[PDB]
């Protein structure tokens, strides 16, 4: 269900990284499988040739948690308007204050040792439930 | 208008009622100070900032700085987080 | 510009904006809506420095850059009991456990 269309048509597009994380840009294909493409460092851009009708999500490379594009989740090309590219500007979304610890305890604790944390066991399963684009692609279908 | 949060420790932080009612727990812990037995107030205290940050970029085009969470106090503050449900 | 503060005294935090236009003397009116103590019973202060009525919290360096959101700036607050004014004193607050091995 969520694939991109095949128009054709292409669809010049800047990706805009106005996060502080490592951005890992993903294309969703034809048949709905995710694709990675080349990430983007904090603070940076890229003019890209994509299409209209192609969707894209953006995720932090390293933990895949989850990013905005202009203000929702996906991103979808569309016309460019006398030669203008479009603007995909990825931001932080505002993260409740339990996924955010959950964020900071994984990038400190080993998958491991997720365990031997003095916590109740349902934060033990939120911690190894991590953020993953298939589990998204489920809740956005 | 205001409402104070009282930390394990003593220590009481008056923020705005609406920003409170960020938490669903407080909501009903309300329905006007709340007395917290298990939460210390170097925990506490990051939940009133989360409050602004939260109230004050939610819904805002300018650029989203990321919170802040020192290593030492993630542990406590994911389980007030995790009892508060925000 | 909005500021964020935190205005501290003893084992009180209240948390407030306020503008950076703004006096020191319109942040007591705010104290006095909260604590109910009228602003010649109050003394604000930034670090050790007492603050005066009619400076800007601008002037007197909180600015929307350094008191923010999700790191607010404290200003200290002291009471006059009766006559005089109490001293400056900011209840530190609890510390943080090790951290544990796995972290
Ligand atoms: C089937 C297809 C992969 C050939 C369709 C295609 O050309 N696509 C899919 C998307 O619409 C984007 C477009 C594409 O791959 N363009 C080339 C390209 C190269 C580098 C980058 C890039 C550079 N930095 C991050 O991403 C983006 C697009």
């Amino acid at each position: 269900v969520l694939r991109s269309v095949n128009s054709r048509e292409p669809s010049q597009v800047i990706f805009c990284n106005r996060s502080p994380r490592v951005v890992l840009p993903v294309w969703l294909n034809f048949d709905g499988e995710p694709q990675p493409y080349p990430t983007l460092p904090p603070g940076t851009g890229r003019r890209i040739h994509s299409y209209r009708g192609h969707l894209w999500l953006f995720r932090d490379a390293g933990t895949h948690d989850g990013l905005l594009v202009n203000q929702t989740e996906l991103f979808v090309p569309s016309l460019n308007v006398d030669g203008q590219p479009i603007f995909a500007n990825i931001t932080l979304p505002v993260y409740t204050l339990k996924e955010r610890c959950l964020q900071v305890v994984r990038s400190l604790v080993k998958p491991e040792n997720y365990r031997r944390l003095d916590i109740v066991r349902s934060l033990y399963e939120d911690l190894e439930d991590h953020p993953n684009v298939q589990k998204d692609l489920e809740r956005l279908t | 208008m205001y409402v104070k949060l009282i930390s394990s420790d003593g220590h009481e932080f008056i923020v705005k009622r609406e920003h409170a009612l960020t938490s669903g727990t407080i909501k009903a812990m309300l329905s006007n100070e709340v007395n917290f037995r298990e939460i210390p107030s170097h925990v506490l205290s990051k939940v009133c900032m989360y409050f602004t940050y939260k109230v004050r970029y939610t819904n805002s085009s300018t650029e989203i700085p990321e919170f802040p969470i020192a290593p030492e106090i993630a542990l406590e503050l994911l389980m007030a987080a995790n009892f508060l449900d925000c | 510009m909005d500021v964020f503060l935190m205005i501290r005294r003893h084992k009180t935090t209240i948390f407030t904006d306020a503008k950076e236009s703004s006096t020191v003397f319109e942040l007591k009116r705010i104290v006095e809506g909260i604590l109910k103590r009228p602003p010649d019973e109050q003394r604000l202060y930034k670090d050790d420095q007492l603050l005066d009525d009619g400076k800007t919290l601008g002037e007197c360096g909180f600015t929307s850059q350094t008191a923010r959101p999700q790191a607010p700036a404290t200003v200290g607050l002291a009471f006059r009991a009766d006559d005089t004014f109490e001293a400056l004193c900011i209840e530190p607050f609890s510390s943080p456990p090790e951290l544990p091995d796995v972290m």
